[PDB]
């Protein structure tokens, strides 16, 4: 299938004393495999998946060094943004950065991305051609001018199209027993009275990987969104995910409704009906 | 400084069964900024040895976190997630319902 | 493998 490698960085400034709090996480598809927390004791990139533990000390020395460089960049960014926006040294502010690459079924480059946010809103993003920048406001336009002159986008495109993709293949091969397996949802249907006239049908999807999935309700073979509730896909905590979709129906009419489940791990969509 | 309030889901790792050991999850998401206090409650009381995931965020830049601990559902014990955040007038309590 | 090299200022 398709795969992606993505990195998420968050820096939260602390007024009053000291350095900002910085956290970094790295993902292949929906699996976290590395992390860094400036508040933890090791002060190293630490593993979070078994297939990355096998990498040697040269890797962990490089990753740690680069992630501390990232943290120092965000430290400076927070200082400069406070200046651009004329804000006081009293408030607490956030910078977030995310970048990565997707490969297709053939494992060749499909797409790369790199975006930045300040206080939770778009600041500057790399366009889909990896050649220019999207700037949300005038502060960010000044950054756009710094970066076009320093040719950051060019430097960034080499990584996304090249290095990012190479290591993604490497990770996919070593974690192949996990990263290259699909886990089909385990599905069932439960029933809960909500009065003397109504009943809830809840259609469950458990223990599936990856997290993309679609659950839809039908009545007499036609789509139904009225009186349906669909919760956000949630992590089970063991690496897999969960989801459910519910419909309120009139007691005695449960049989008219069917739940339909689509997932990469299923050769065909599943169909579920209530059974007494 | 836009402020976004957390959605909350409380649920078990495995289908629940009175007397069988399990994991209680409180998944909080869609919030901003990242500072937030999450507790797992048992009969209103604070469970001590609660762990949580490394902060991350979604395409709209809002944060999410999983908090979890080991627990055993029973006929008469009450479980909940208690969440407080700058955009919340009072600490919101969300009860564990084994059908959700 | 995170980006290697001089990550410029904003």
């Amino acid at each position: 299938g398709s795969h992606s490698m993505r990195y998420f960085f968050t820096s939260v400034s602390r007024p009053g004393r000291g350095e900002p709090r910085f956290i970094a996480v790295g993902y292949v598809d929906d699996t976290q495999f590395v992390r860094f927390d400036s508040d933890a004791a090791s002060q190293r990139m630490e593993p979070r998946a078994p297939w990355i533990e096998q990498e040697g000390p040269e890797y962990w020395d490089g990753e740690t060094r680069k992630v501390k460089a990232h943290s120092q960049t965000h430290r400076v960014d927070l200082g400069t943004l406070r200046g651009y926006y004329n804000q006081s040294e009293a408030g607490s502010h956030t910078v977030q950065r995310m970048y990565g690459c997707d490969v297709g079924s053939d494992w060749r480059f499909l797409r790369g991305y790199h975006q930045y946010a300040y206080d939770g809103k778009d600041y500057i993003a790399l366009k889909e051609d990896l050649r220019s920048w999207t700037a949300a406001d005038m502060a960010a336009q000044t950054t756009k001018h710094k970066w076009e002159a320093a040719h950051v986008a060019e430097q960034l495109r080499a990584y996304l199209e090249g290095t990012c993709v190479e290591w993604l293949r490497r990770y996919l091969e070593n974690g192949k027993e996990t990263l290259q397996r699909t886990d089909a949802p385990k599905t069932h249907m439960t029933h809960h009275a909500v009065s003397d006239h109504e009943a809830t049908l809840r259609c469950w999807a458990l223990s599936f990987y990856p997290a993309e999935i679609t659950l839809t309700w039908q009545r007499d073979g036609e789509d139904q969104t009225q009186d349906t509730e669909l919760v956000e896909t949630r992590p089970a905590g063991d690496g897999t995910f969960q989801k459910w979709a519910a419909v309120v129906v009139p007691s005695g009419q449960e049989q008219r409704y069917t739940c339909h489940v689509q997932h990469e791990g299923l050769p065909k969509p599943l169909t579920l009906r209530w059974e007494p | 400084m836009i402020q976004r309030t957390p959605k909350i889901q409380v649920y078990s790792r495995h289908p629940a069964e009175n007397g069988k050991s399990n994991f209680l999850n409180c998944y909080v998401s869609g919030f901003h900024p990242s500072d937030i206090e999450v507790d797992l409650l048992k009969n209103g009381e604070r469970i001590e040895k609660v762990e949580h995931s490394d902060l991350s965020f979604s395409k709209d830049w809002s944060f999410y976190l999983l908090y979890y601990t080991e627990f055993t559902p029973t006929e008469k014990d009450e479980y909940a997630c208690r969440v407080n955040h700058v955009t919340l007038s009072q600490p919101k309590i969300v009860k564990w319902d084994r059908d959700m | 493998y995170i980006w290697l090299g001089f990550i410029a200022g904003l």
